[PDB]
RNA sequence: GCUGAAAGCAUCUAAGCACGAAACUUGCCCCGAGAUGAGUUCUCCCUGACCCUUUAAGGGUCCUGAAGGAACGUUGAAGAC
RNA sequence: GAUGUCGGCUCAUCACAUCCUGGGGCUGAAGUAGGUCCCAAGGGUAUGGCUGUUCGCCAUUUAAAGUGGUACGCGAGCUGG
RNA sequence: GUGAAGAGGGAAACAACCCAGACCGCCAGCUAAGGUCCCAAAGUCAUGGUUAAGUGGGAAACGAUGUGGGAAGGCCCAGAC
RNA sequence: CCCGGCGAGGGGAGUGAAAAAGAACCUGAAACCGUGUACGUACAAGCAGUGGGAGCACGCUUAGGCGUGUGACUGCGUACC
């Protein structure tokens, strides 16, 4: 079905009364405003846009202020959109909780993953390192050969090399659902999901199942 | 006496709609080819752009002879070393029927900026409905 | 290493077009001395919005 | 493999029909409208007065300066810049 | 009036005459396990002792430790036995 | 014989092959090799056949009720296959 | 006389036939580096030209449809020794 758009609080523990440690991700999902209803008929697609939070009025823009005005909901601080799975009906201005997550066991959690910035090729790909001893010359960490003779003449596109790493979207799935807290609008997932604490995440079923 | 040239800001560009329904692929795509690049205009110029825009209509039917409907492949390189990708001809109607005539008729207009600009004026829809009713296009028989 | 060919004057100019400097948008002025000064800094003569912080 | 003639039979094939693998197209993840074929949807803003002339997607003066953006400042689990 | 030539290291990429995994025909195919041929290149495809060695022998693993092309790939990347 | 010391047209590109030997100018015509559906100048020319393999547009011993043409022969309404 | 650090270097004034003869001084070429104007240029691939050629600007012209600059697009075209 569709997802929800939450904020990742930090990592904790359960304990299980059989004496199991369960180390999970506690994701803040307020409850979700739907902005906008899309359809065949006017967009080609079928989904819903919601928006989650609170922004300050001030650093509300008249563009972003007349979206959330047609709506009647208060503006968030950001937008999203989920398909529907043509047999979800969605009414703008309808408001969805947390708890529907009560009943699906797995869901597949995405964010945007922490920056390393500018990284090297042993870091990045796992380039194995060379010879730190043994007459190397300013070669520890360097990636060594990136391409053949002259035959081919020029380097592969997709070669590995240094360059940004992290900072972008990742999904981790099939994360089991520990704990559904309705009225603290919390939702706990088994293991680590991406991200640093207070990022946003997006949170859906398990696609895989 | 020098040889008469044509300007593009004086030529005379019209519309027609052909219906490739049951057409060889090649022969149709030589006809739309010619007229794309105005071959059969008396005033035809080398560097001016003097052909007329054309609609095809039901791509996804255009026919093909002998075994090409499921021997003919269509390869192309996405620049990656892996690279080489194929489909046949059954695959590329179904998936996207309009690629083929439009693959045909490039091949077969000039290469270059001019060649380019004979193409913006093919248009090709895989069913039987086209929306240039402001155009006024004409039925053409080919 | 080194270049095989010698770039042209067209290249060097096409390198140099990041190469041009931003002037200051504009200037603050002052509340009370009306000086003009760059913005959250003290003007030339001591003050910085209308406090005269240090002069000496 | 089924049915089935050419070839009274036989025959998986010529018409027709059903199975069949980590390959192929999808399904999963990420990028993606410079996709110059530059797409779609929602929302927001601007509702002056004259002059010149080779009189048109023309030029200029006065008034006006919106939505928004940028700049600057405090900075970030963002970052070489 | 120079195109650095073995091996190792790092990083590879393609071919399929397929080493493993997948699908099949025949078998002097009971089963288990094999033999041979056909299809298949998606992914995967040892660490050590000796020697500069590639190789090879040996020890012990693995589902398998494939064969080749790429200036016998790769020294304006390292090493210099 | 050509190149060397030879341009021009053709063979996609291709000194030596094919056509043909550039004194200069022309926005005139006829031809050679080679060509006439589009890129690209000229036949989607006419008549009678062949091919179904994209053969044409890469190749052998050898294998095969592919298919066209031709001259004979065996057995057959005493009933053949 | 003026700007400037009682600078450097300039702008006036004055001398001279001439100061664009000012001592970095007769004449003042080319490479090379700038400012201004016209035109072209951000979907287009290669010895950068050549043949064709629109548009724009400008000078003509007893409209005379020409000259000059630029060169969208297009055929051909891999420097010299």
């Amino acid at each position: 079905m569709i997802g929800l758009v939450g904020k990742k609080v930090g990592m904790t523990r359960i304990f299980t009364e059989d004496g199991v440690s369960i180390p999970v991700t506690v994701i803040e999902v307020e409850a979700n405003r739907v902005t906008q209803v899309k359809d065949l008929a006017n967009d080609g697609y079928r989904a819903i846009q919601v928006t989650t939070g609170a922004k300050k009025a001030n650093r509300v823009t008249k563009p972003e202020a007349g979206h959330f005005a047609k709506a009647g909901v208060e503006a968030g601080r950001g937008l999203w959109e989920f398909r529907l799975a043509e047999g979800e009906e969605f009414t703008v201005g309808q408001s969805i909780s947390v708890e529907l997550f009560a009943d699906v066991k797995k869901v597949d959690v995405t964010g945007t993953s922490k920056g390393k910035g500018f990284a090297g090729t042993v870091k990045r790909w796992n380039f194995r390192t060379q010879d730190a001893t043994h007459g190397n010359s300013l070669s520890h960490r360097v990636p060594g050969s990136i391409g053949q003779n002259q035959t081919p003449g020029k380097v592969f596109k997709g070669k590995k090399m240094a360059g940004q790493m992290g900072n972008e979207r990742v999904t981790v799935q099939s994360l089991d659902v520990v704990r559904v807290d309705a009225e603290r609008n919390l939702l706990l997932v088994k293991g680590a999901v991406p991200g640093a604490t207070g990022s946003d995440l997006i949170v859906k079923p398990a696609v895989k199942a | 006496m020098k040889t008469f040239t044509a300007k593009p800001e004086t030529v005379k560009r019209d519309w027609y709609v052909v219906d490739a329904t049951g057409k060889t692929l090649g022969r149709l795509a030589t006809e739309l080819a010619r007229r794309l690049r105005g071959k059969h205009k008396a005033e035809y110029t080398p560097h001016v752009d003097t052909g007329d825009y054309i609609i095809v209509l039901n791509a996804d039917k255009v026919a093909v002879t002998g075994n090409k409907r499921t021997d003919k492949v269509y390869y192309h390189h996405t620049g990656h070393i892996g690279g080489i990708k194929q489909a046949t001809f059954e695959e590329m109607i179904a998936r996207r029927p309009e690629r083929v005539i439009e693959i045909a008729v490039k091949g077969m207009l000039p290469k270059g900026p001019l060649g380019r600009a004979m193409f913006r004026k093919l248009k090709v829809y895989a069913g039987n409905e086209h929306n240039h009713a402001a155009q006024q296009p004409q039925v053409l028989d080919i | 290493a080194v270049q095989q060919n010698k770039p042209t004057r067209s290249k060097r100019g096409m390198r140099r077009s990041h190469d041009a400097l931003t002037a200051v948008t504009s200037l603050s002025v002052d509340k009370t001395s009306g000086e003009k000064h760059l913005r959250h800094h003290i003007t030339a003569d001591g003050y910085y919005r209308g406090r005269k912080v240090i002069a000496k």
